[PDB]
């Protein structure tokens, strides 16, 4: 949900997915 | 059974997997670098005869006059280790040369010689432990990873035009030399670059080469035979050409069907090699070579020239038939070549060169001469061009080669070669290489980089030897006048001394140590910069595995460009980084070791380190995961190759000490990587309660713990030395006897921590060797203890661990259990002025009788006595003069008749805020300056404790020898009562009937006689260093150097850390009373935060304190049964049962050893709870724990009830409980508090200084002046910038209202202001202010 | 100046003046020694070349210093640049009446206080304690007052009360973000090295307590101290500027 | 494509502990690197920014900007009051009944 | 950046970026700085004219030029 | 864009996209040019009065508008991202302080920043 | 082109390359006006041997920040070149009490021809940490007197 980016959760990439 | 360290007190080790491959030397990379730069190898390869046979030998322009190499030796250093930090100067060798001087006078071919070894500078020597000292300080060359020499094929994707269409280009990247590009073009076309400069068409280089445009053709388009014969031109043909086509007319196939596989299988049968075709398409087409007609003479058509019908028919009116052409496929083989030659101006040889010299050298108009000279020197002259070992052996191996080792220059069939890949690779056949492969960056240790160094220093003077050679007279002059030692050892010296890579050894910790040397640096001479490196070469590539550690890297800007050794990885023969692996021959795993490099790996298929891999050696699962291309799937159970080694190859030595790992994220890993290694040795040392096993490995590898030579049995136990008595089997033939170690104690490390060595076994006690004889710092029976243990309770109290802060037990601050011992160095320096030298007399102006108390009649501290911050160590005063005074004062003068001084006041002051006691004194006297009081003392002192401690040696290795004498001598003859009657001395005269045994009496008393002149020299060398007049700076009279130790406690505003990356600072130390504590009665030491657990991953330092609990319950057990003294059984079967926990765990402990006593040692040593080793991926899962904290009489659940100290009530919510390792940072406070009011400024700039260090002035930017305009605070940001600054008058005019109690300021220009107004009107520019 | 010990520290100013005086007499001996032109016309080239190196060196050729392969710093360069004269020196300042320490949680502080180390504020505030010990008779001149905050006595701590209080000090976070990255306090005196901080301030400087450091100042006029207390005082700013939300949050 | 099978509490094993760093690592690096241009970008917009202060008690302009609800999509992303909240009207806001106050 | 590049000031402009050219272009302009604002003012070390340094400057600029 | 803390940079500098999306200039149908010389031309056709106006758009550049429709000022005959120059020339000063922000506004949304469109104002004010 | 020829082989001595090859045309002038074509021999010495003069002396006048009389240079060349002879000799360098002896002078005098020579240190020279800080930071002003002290006045 959020860039952060380590895994994705909707559209993006994410610290958490 | 266990080595004697373990029997002593066995770590209680989980995991399933038996290690099969022992811990390396994890020093073993350093040292083997400079093993390779010093060993003597008599061939070119690496080392110091590789550089000498290099540039040598060095002959005369056309005078035949060579000086030639013949070898190299490297003589004794001036100064041992101890000596050279104590002096300061460089710990090297002296290195001799013996050079060689021919003359061929031309009665001819006499050949005169002159031989002689000459002095060439010095090059350090490196200590035991992978170090060395520059300036008295231990330091580290760090290994350098960048790009391997060879060719790389670069695609350069994408910007290029945004048009989609994708260049290439191909770089030849030498060892030593300038670099070799290939590129093409967006239309089709070759360009070549000698250095980052100019395009020059790519012909222009194999015209260089002697290729007329008919060889050019010739090597890369397929010639192809057209013919007019008796009509309708036919081809020769293979059927394989048409294949990629489009059809154009009628054979089989008709016009119009452009050629499928079927066809091409149809002209097989029939082997079709003619087939006529009509006139168009011949026009679409090339020569090859030049045609000319036979009578006339003259061209009808040239190279790489197209055709037509016209040109068609003048060729065949001449008579001209066969007919060469280009196999030109739009598809498959382009034009790329010919499309070129048509932009190349030069058709010929000396024309190429010539452009290729004006693109070098413009604005110099070139000469065959010198075009000549450039080219051949620059790719095929072994003195300005190299392709190394490396560099050739990847070339050849990118070229799908098959020798792997040729020439240092390039050829013309390797340039060809490249030239011929990339343009397959053009073609679709091929593959760009990675930048980022671990396969293609190399590894440049220390003993390479000092080869490369010491061989610019050799080729600096190459110049001066060619000019005394050629402009040199005959034998009067011999192959030393034209050396210098200077300029050889110019580049050596700098280098070690400072360079990027060159940087003080990192201690206050031994894991430090090692992980220090085992750093791989992408920076420094030859790599790029922090902002010269992209963000695609800092991310971790699928080929670190196994050879770096992905976690283990500094989290500031340098992420991914210091990146530490893996455990198992090692450098292979050439540059490259290998790991080890285990083959899998049939189904069975087998005990042999391959190491394994990137692109070797690359093409097996290796299985994973966690896997069901026992037992009996057979792969179970049908299906286990591997990684073949650096891509994880599960692969056939059947295909597997190889195997890692163990659960720990993947990650660093300061990863592998962190319990576990596995439960733990990776940023918070590498966060806990990096502050394990910030830690600081405590007071007492703590061995781990939850370990991992390599503290072992760690504490022993590192020169910080001390090991024993040879086996034996402890003759002589003190705290300053140790004295072994070697077993019979163990000894040398000829001489002693004993081992004697000398252990260190309290001297200063780099970062002003206390290193010391503590002896760990008693008196008459047997030792293997291997076994730790004296733990050093942070060292407990030689496992690795870098914190102490502390119980951790998890729960909020009252907001004084709000964010990450951390409440500790007010115990803990009493048991001294986390107080540091540092040392600080500070000196004094007494040297000459314009007002005559100074002095350290005593005898100081405007100071106390209480201040001088403490100074001998010489003025220097008294050795013992303890001082503070300000108190007087070294008293010197600076003569000054010309005093004036206000007459206000001249009035003081003559009211009390107290006199001005002529000389100032410096002095050696305790630096403010630390308070310590004086442990060393040193006094260094330039030559010619009268000794002391202080330093004759002193130098007494020297000599006195030199021959004390050279006597001492000297009885040992006497009294072992004289035993040994009588050993031979009471055998074969019997002396025994009559023996021991006559002094010692008469037992050496005495001699034996048989020989064999005479033979023996020789040898000691050779070697007897041998270590007694040793003995002499050694104590007259030490004499003359210690009376020798110092060498001193150059116009400095004395230097008193005065060592302070200071104890330092554990207060609020100390940075403390565990090993899973959980950092904090200390709230405040809470009183016993206060400190919430369970049913027993026993408090907790420290109290964590639970908030920071679910946040973080961080899952380990949970799991860490439950099995902590655990591994401390045991001990509680073994303490109540030792309280309580049963007995050995109920010890025995209790350590069994405890030893024997979990399931499908490798440990050998049945108490069959000395079963009474070492049982009950082993006991006494386990009180404080059971040690447990919990390897890497391997350790001991969530029920192992549960048993262990069964057997303990503890909660499975791992929480316990806690009241709270204060009310007495509970705390609802069962609270978890239990045993942390935890660190102690050397971010302590002491060292970060400062303040300052008022002090000196900068001379250019009237600005606080920033120094020195903790008086300085706290910065201001332009980002707290904006927060400063936000805010609209208009006074605030003046007085700011105004008064506290610059402002010369108002800093004066504010201190004085300041303390006359009004609060007003008088602001005035800021000086740096009328500077810069100077430093403007410094130009021709005119910067004025106008009226008020 | 004399830099000690011994080695002498010069500008590259005085290399690069010295060159071109160099080439400025050696043009004058020539035009009197009558000399052909390809000499002077070499000499007038290097005089040129000498004069654009003083001014701003780089843009032609980058004359270096002896001893090094590091180029001698020219008179432009001591302007331009986040380093040099404007950004590093005019728009920012070290400055006197300051102070830095590692910061921890006292949850007891009011949001308007934060316990500031009794060892720093000594120093920081040493000319006020100085004015305030001679004006009570307790220090005959200044010069005994110096010496009696020197000797540690008890009566100067008293003192120290008497003069921290109601005097507002500025915090500082070391990366300045925005305006809330500084804000004052009223000190509250406590004994050890560390700073203690307000945990309700923490989400607006964005510090944890993980080893972080913050700086203080100590506002000197009367107009400071008012700055500090009606402006940049904790408790005058909760709300964020860039956001109605309130920046001071219950936060763990 | 092969993702972590196992949870923190379980524990990794090598693999995929590996796997996880690649995207440990550009998190780690984008905060570095990130920390030098914010300075950057943000000193650039102090600096356009510095001269310009509140000088004025009113301007006397109906002008202003149409303040609406940004409705993307199906639904809004900010209300209305969310941004008009803390200005002035530009003109007589009326009750959606027309010619009202 | 660019609009930033544009300002009465040349002390301010000079000191944010392009010391030189901002230099040499106003030396040959033989430009005028009144500096009629914030950066100009804390680089002579001045009450800014924001806040309480508008107040002042209110008071002290009625009176000046009138 | 990248996008994130770069797109911030790039709408605060007013940067020119990589392939931009061209604007009408007035109302009426437009029309198309001579043929394919480099690019093509595109000719447009003002209703009533002055109708001279003209561009000149290369053919490999898709199309979008319609041919024989009126299409007035600030139109997108071309799909793609949009330039702040544009957008102020063909739409007016409150158009492109809008459009500044609402895009602007896109990255810090992502974020979990909230800040008032009154600072992003000041700024595209200056 | 001589006058090259002679100045390429002194580049490095804190003097740049141009001034060597002008201090050398100086003393090719002088050299011209001074010869006598008549005494057979060949210009190229009697050239060489003023413009090696004008080269080298130039140096000693004009290469040190601070300038040292010009026999004072002689002396620290001959003092440098006995001790880079004498290295092989004694091993590693010689004692300094030899460098009287080697020398016509007295021992007294070599410590100060040696504390003579050391040379001004650029104040932008990088500090410890190879960071921004430079050797022009780390200076005080001492000439001041701390206002501690002018209240105390
Ligand atoms: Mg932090």
């Amino acid at each position: 949900g959020t860039p952060g980016f380590q895994t994705p959760d909707a559209r993006v990439i994410s610290r958490f997915g | 059974v266990y080595s004697y360290t373990e029997k002593k007190r066995i770590r209680k080790d989980f995991g399933k997997r038996p290690q099969v491959l022992d811990v390396p030397y994890l020093l073993s990379i350093q040292l083997d670098s400079f093993q390779k730069f010093i060993e003597q190898d008599p061939e070119g390869q690496y080392g110091l005869e590789a550089a000498f046979r290099s540039v040598f030998p060095i002959q005369s322009y056309s005078g035949n006059s060579e000086l030639q190499y013949v070898s190299y030796r490297l003589g004794e250093p001036v100064f041992d280790v101890q000596e050279c930090q104590i002096r300061g100067v460089t710990y090297s060798a002296p290195l001799r040369v013996k050079l060689r001087l021919v003359i061929y006078e031309r009665e001819g071919t006499v050949k005169d010689i002159k031989e002689q070894e000459v002095y060439m500078g010095e090059i350090p020597l490196m200590t035991d432990n992978g170090t060395f000292v520059i300036n008295g300080t231990e330091r580290v060359i760090v290994s350098q990873l960048h790009r391997s020499p060879g060719v790389f094929f670069d695609s350069d994707k994408g910007k290029t035009h945004s048009s989609g269409k994708v260049l290439y280009n191909a770089r030849i990247i030498p060892y030593r030399g300038s670099w070799l590009d290939f590129e093409f073009d967006p239309k089709d076309n070759l360009f070549v670059r000698i250095d980052r400069r100019r395009k020059l068409p790519a012909t222009i280089i194999l015209r260089a080469l002697n290729y007329t445009t008919e060889q050019i053709l010739d090597l890369f388009f397929e010639k192809v035979i057209f013919e007019i014969r008796d009509n309708k031109l036919q081809m020769e043909l293979v059927p394989e050409r048409l294949r990629g086509e489009t059809a154009s007319f009628d054979i089989y196939v008709e016009k119009g069907r452009r050629i499928t596989a079927r066809h091409i299988r149809q002209l097989e049968k029939d082997d079709v090699k003619l087939i006529e075709v009509p006139v168009e398409y011949i026009a679409g087409k090339v020569v090859a070579k030049d045609y000319i007609d036979e009578s006339t003479g003259e061209l009808i058509c040239a190279a790489n020239m197209e055709l037509s019908l016209d040109l068609l028919a003048k060729l065949s009116q001449s008579g001209h038939k066969r007919i060469e052409t280009l196999f030109t496929n739009d598809l498959d083989h382009g034009p790329y070549i010919s499309e070129t030659l048509r932009v190349d101006p030069t058709n010929d040889r000396l024309s190429a060169l010539v452009e290729i010299y004006r693109m070098m050298r413009p604005g110099e108009p070139p000469t065959r001469e010198a075009a000549e000279s450039l080219f051949e020197n620059l790719f095929f002259s072994e003195d300005r061009y190299d392709l190394s070992a490396v560099g050739r052996m990847k070339f050849n191996r990118s070229l799908l080669r098959e020798e792997i080792e040729g020439s240092g220059i390039l050829s013309k069939d390797d340039i060809i070669d490249v030239m011929k890949k990339l343009i397959d690779i053009r073609n679709g056949k091929g593959e760009v290489d990675d930048i980022d492969h671990l396969g293609n960056r190399r590894i440049r240790s220390v003993g390479e980089m000092a080869e490369n160094q010491f061989r610019v220093g050799l080729v600096r003077v190459e110049r001066a030897v060619k000019e005394r050679l050629s402009l040199g007279d005959l034998d009067t002059l011999m192959p030393q006048d034209m050396i210098n030692a200077k300029p050889i050892s110019a580049a050596v010296k700098e280098f070690f001394g400072s360079s990027q890579l060159s940087q003080f050894m990192d201690q206050n910790n031994p894991l430090s140590e090692i992980t220090h040397k085992r750093r791989i640096s992408a920076l420094g001479p030859g790599g790029l910069t922090r902002e010269r490196a992209g963000f695609e070469v800092r991310d971790v590539h699928p080929t670190h595995y196994g050879r770096v550690c992905p976690i283990e890297t500094p989290e500031g800007p340098n992420i991914g460009l210091i990146n530490s050794l893996s455990v198992y990885a090692q450098t292979n023969e050439y540059g490259f980084l290998e790991t080890p692996y285990r083959k899998v021959t049939d189904g069975v795993v087998t005990d042999e070791i391959h190491y394994l490099s990137a692109i070797e790996e690359g093409n097996y298929v290796i299985a994973q380190a966690n896997s069901n891999l026992d037992e009996e050696g057979h792969f179970v699962e049908d299906l286990v995961t591997c990684r073949s291309k650096g891509e994880s799937s599960l692969f056939s159970r059947d295909q597997v190759d190889y195997m890692d080694v163990s659960t720990q190859q993947v990650v660093s030595v300061g990863a592998s000490l962190i319990p576990f790992l596995e439960h733990d994220d990776a940023n918070r890993a590498l966060m806990g990587a990096n502050m394990q290694r910030q830690a600081v040795p405590t007071l007492r040392a703590d061995k781990p309660l939850v370990g991992t096993g390599m503290e072992r490995a760690v504490a022993v590898d590192s020169g910080v713990t001390a090991v024993a030579k040879r086996g034996g049995v402890v003759q002589y136990v003190d705290a300053s030395r140790i004295v072994i008595k070697v077993n019979e089997d163990e000894m040398y033939p000829g001489e002693a006897g004993i081992d004697i170690y000398n252990l260190t104690k309290y001297t200063r490390s780099n970062q002003n921590t206390c290193i010391n060595q503590m002896p760990c076994v008693s008196l008459g006690e047997p030792v293997e060797r291997g076994d730790v004889l004296a733990d050093g710092p942070s060292t407990d029976l030689g496992e690795l203890a870098l914190g102490q243990n502390m119980r951790v309770a998890f729960m909020p109290w009252n907001g004084y661990n709000f964010e990450d802060s951390i409440l500790v037990s007010e115990r803990v601050v009493q048991e001294d259990r986390f107080t540091t011992i540092h040392i600080q160095e500070l000196a004094c320096v007494s040297r000459d002025t314009k007002l005559g030298p100074e002095e350290i007399t005593a005898d100081i102006p405007n100071v106390g009788e209480a201040a001088l108390s403490k100074l001998d009649e010489s003025g220097i501290v008294y050795i013992g006595a303890e001082v503070t911050g300000g108190d007087i160590l070294v008293g010197k005063v600076t003569p000054k003069g010309e005093t004036q005074l206000t007459p206000e004062e001249k009035l003081l003068r003559a009211i009390f008749g107290e006199k001005a001084s002529d000389v100032k006041d410096s002095s050696l002051r305790v630096p403010n805020g630390v308070s310590g006691t004086v442990i060393d004194v040193q006094v260094f006297t330039r030559d010619g300056v009268e000794k002391d009081k202080r330093a004759l003392e002193i130098e007494e002192m020297q000599l006195k404790q030199a021959k004390k401690d050279l006597s001492e040696e000297l009885q040992i290795l006497e009294a072992g020898l004289f035993s040994r004498i009588r050993a031979v001598l009471v055998a074969g003859g019997v002396e025994a009562e009559k023996l021991d009657k006559l002094p010692r001395d008469r037992w050496l005269e005495l001699g034996l009937t048989d020989e064999e045994k005479q033979n023996q009496l020789e040898q000691l008393a050779e070697q007897y006689d041998e270590l007694k002149h040793e003995f002499e020299k050694k104590l007259e060398a030490k004499r003359r260093k210690i009376t020798q007049g110092d060498d001193l700076a150059p116009g400095v009279l004395k230097i008193v150097k005065v060592y302070l130790a200071v104890k330092r406690r554990i207060q609020p505003g100390d940075k403390m850390a565990g090993r899973h990356g959980n950092k904090g600072v200390i709230s405040k130390i809470n009183p016993i009373e206060d400190m919430p504590y369970d049913e027993n009665g026993t408090p907790v030491d420290i109290v964590l935060n639970p908030l920071g657990v679910p946040s973080r991953m961080n899952i380990g330092q949970i799991l860490e304190t439950h099995l902590g609990m655990a591994a401390k319950g045991i001990g509680d057990k073994i303490n109540a049964m030792l309280k309580q003294q049963q007995e050995v059984a109920k010890l025995r079967e209790f350590i069994q049962r405890a030893y024997d926990l979990g399931a499908d765990v490798r440990q050998k402990v049945d108490l069959s050893t000395f079963s009474d006593e070492e049982v009950m040692r082993l006991a006494e040593n386990l009180r404080k709870g059971m040690p447990i080793a919990t390897p890497v991926f391997d350790g001991a899962k969530e029920a192992e724990i549960k048993e262990l904290l069964k057997l303990g009489d503890l909660p499975t659940s791992g929480q316990i009830r806690l009241y709270d100290g204060r009310t007495g009530e509970q705390f609802e919510r069962p609270v978890t409980v239990g045993y942390m390792y935890m660190l102690k940072l050397n971010h302590l406070v002491d060292d970060k508090m400062h303040a300052r009011s008022t002090g000196s400024y900068s001379l250019v700039t009237q600005q606080p200084l920033g120094g020195k260090a903790q008086f300085g002035g706290q910065r201001f930017g332009e980002m707290e002046v904006w927060a400063l305009e936000a805010y609209g605070a208009a006074y605030t940001l003046q007085e700011m910038l105004t008064v506290k600054s610059d402002d010369v008058n108002g800093r004066t005019k504010m201190y004085k209202n300041i303390v006359d109690g009004n609060h007003q300021m008088e602001p005035g220009m800021p000086e740096s202001f009328n500077v810069l107004l100077k430093e403007i009107r410094s130009l021709g520019i005119n910067i004025e202010l106008e009226d008020e | 100046v004399p830099l000690d010990g011994g080695r002498f520290a010069t500008s590259d100013l005085n290399d690069l003046y010295r060159r071109v005086i160099n080439r400025n007499n050696r043009l004058k001996r020539l035009l009197d020694l009558a000399a052909p032109d390809i000499i002077v016309r070499n000499e007038k080239r290097m005089l040129q070349e000498a004069v654009d190196a003083l001014l701003d060196n780089g843009r032609r050729g980058r004359a270096i210093t002896g001893s090094n392969k590091r180029p001698l710093k020219s008179l432009a360069d001591m302007i331009k640049g986040k380093q040099g004269r404007f950004r590093q020196n005019l728009l920012g300042k070290r400055v006197d009446y300051s102070g830095r320490s590692v910061i921890t949680v006292g949850p007891y502080l009011r949001l308007h206080q934060c316990g500031l180390p009794k060892k720093m504020a000594l120093e920081l505030f040493k000319p006020f304690i100085y004015g305030k010990l001679e004006l009570r008779g307790l220090a005959t001149t200044i010069k005994a007052a110096k010496k009696m905050v020197e000797r540690e006595e008890a009566v100067v701590w008293d003192i120290l009360d008497e003069v921290i209080r109601e005097h507002p000090v500025l915090l500082n976070r070391a990366p300045t973000l925005h305006r809330l990255g500084i804000q004052a306090f009223e000190p509250v005196l406590i004994e050890g090295k560390a700073i203690q901080l307000h945990p309700l301030v923490c989400a607006a400087y964005n510090a944890d307590f993980d080893g972080d450091q913050m700086a203080v100042h100590v506002p000197l006029t009367l107009e400071a101290q008012l700055e500090a207390r009606a402006l940049m005082m904790s408790t005058n700013n909760i709300l964020s500027p860039a956001n109605g939300e309130p920046i001071i949050v219950p936060s763990q | 494509e092969t993702p972590i099978t196992a949870n923190f509490r379980e524990g990794l094993n090598v693999l995929q502990y590996f796997i996880s760093t690649h995207g440990a690592r550009k998190g780690l690096a984008d905060t570095a690197l990130k920390t030098a241009n914010s300075g950057y970008l943000t000193r650039r917009l102090v600096d356009v920014a510095q001269d310009l202060v509140v000088t004025e008690d009113d301007c006397g302009t109906h002008e202003g900007i149409m303040m609406t609800p940004v409705i993307e999509g199906g639904d809004v992303k900010e209300p209305l009051r969310d941004r008009v909240l803390g200005r002035v009207t530009a003109e007589d806001v009326l009750k959606p009944g027309t010619a009202d106050i | 950046t660019k609009a930033s590049l544009a300002t009465e000031s040349f002390i301010s402009a000079a000191s944010f970026q392009e010391t030189t050219r901002v230099l040499t272009e106003a030396a040959v302009a033989g430009k005028r700085d009144e500096l009629r604002g914030l950066k100009e003012n804390v680089i002579v070390g001045r009450l800014i004219p924001a806040g309480t340094g508008y107040a002042y400057h209110q008071d002290r600029m009625r009176r000046r030029a009138a | 864009i990248t996008g994130g803390l770069p797109r911030v940079a790039d709408l605060f500098e007013a940067r020119r996209p990589k392939e931009p999306a061209i604007l009408a200039e007035i109302s009426g149908i437009v029309s198309f040019g001579k043929e394919t010389k480099g690019k093509r031309r595109l000719v447009i056709t003002p209703v009533d009065g002055s109708d001279p106006y003209e561009e000149m758009i290369p053919k490999w550049r898709q199309l979008n508008v319609f041919e024989g429709e009126r299409v007035e000022r600030g139109d997108v005959i071309s799909d793609g991202p949009e330039a702040p120059h544009d957008i102020l020339r063909l739409r007016g000063v409150h158009a492109v302080t809008r459009y500044i922000v609402n895009e602007v506004q896109d990255v810090y949304r992502l974020q979990g920043v909230k800040i008032n469109d009154k600072h992003i104002e000041v700024i595209v004010r200056q | 082109r001589l006058v090259i020829s002679i100045a390429k082989k002194y580049t490095n001595r804190g003097l740049q390359f141009l001034d060597l090859i002008q201090e050398g045309n100086i003393g090719l002038m002088k050299a011209v006006d001074k010869f006598e074509y008549r005494r057979g021999y060949k210009f190229s010495t009697y050239a060489t041997w003023w413009i090696r003069q004008a080269i080298t002396r130039s140096i000693a006048d004009q290469a040190r920040t601070i300038r040292i009389p010009v026999h004072m240079i002689e002396t620290i060349n001959k003092l440098n070149r006995i001790s880079r002879q004498m290295l092989q000799e004694m091993g590693r360098e010689p004692t300094p009490e030899e460098l009287a002896e080697r020398m016509l002078m007295p021992e007294d005098k070599i410590r100060k021809v040696l504390k003579i020579a050391k040379e001004p240190i650029s104040m932008e020279t990088p500090i410890g940490d190879d960071e921004d800080s430079h050797l022009g930071d780390f200076i005080e002003d001492t000439t001041l007197e701390l206002p501690l002290d002018s209240a105390t006045t």
